[PDB]
């Protein structure tokens, strides 16, 4: 019954400005290599 | 996106990859993030620590 909470917009504001920073893989806390990049671009 | 996946499990898989580069809630509260984000959505995602 979660499909689609109050929590949607929410979490893709904050969860999706820090994939896009990994996207470019310039995340501070997080250098990402090709493995990587492939989890995160093929799975979501 | 919203290929079958819906808006709220869309955002958890991008964590979840997210989840795969190692990131716990510390990682999250210094970017500003709350650390409840992490844990509970570690809860819903079903991710071994």
């Amino acid at each position: 019954s979660d499909a689609v909470e109050p929590s949607v917009e929410k979490e893709y504001k904050k969860i999706i400005s820090f994939r896009d920073t990994v996207f470019e893989g310039k995340h501070q806390q997080f250098l990402v290599p090709n493995n990587v990049r492939l989890k995160f671009l093929r799975d979501r | 996106g919203a290929m079958g996946t819906t808006n709220q499990k869309e955002a958890e898989k991008a964590v979840s990859q997210l989840f795969e580069v190692g990131v716990r809630f510390n990682d999250f509260i210094a970017e500003g993030i709350e650390p409840s984000v992490v844990h509970t959505l570690f809860l819903k995602l079903g991710l071994d620590s």
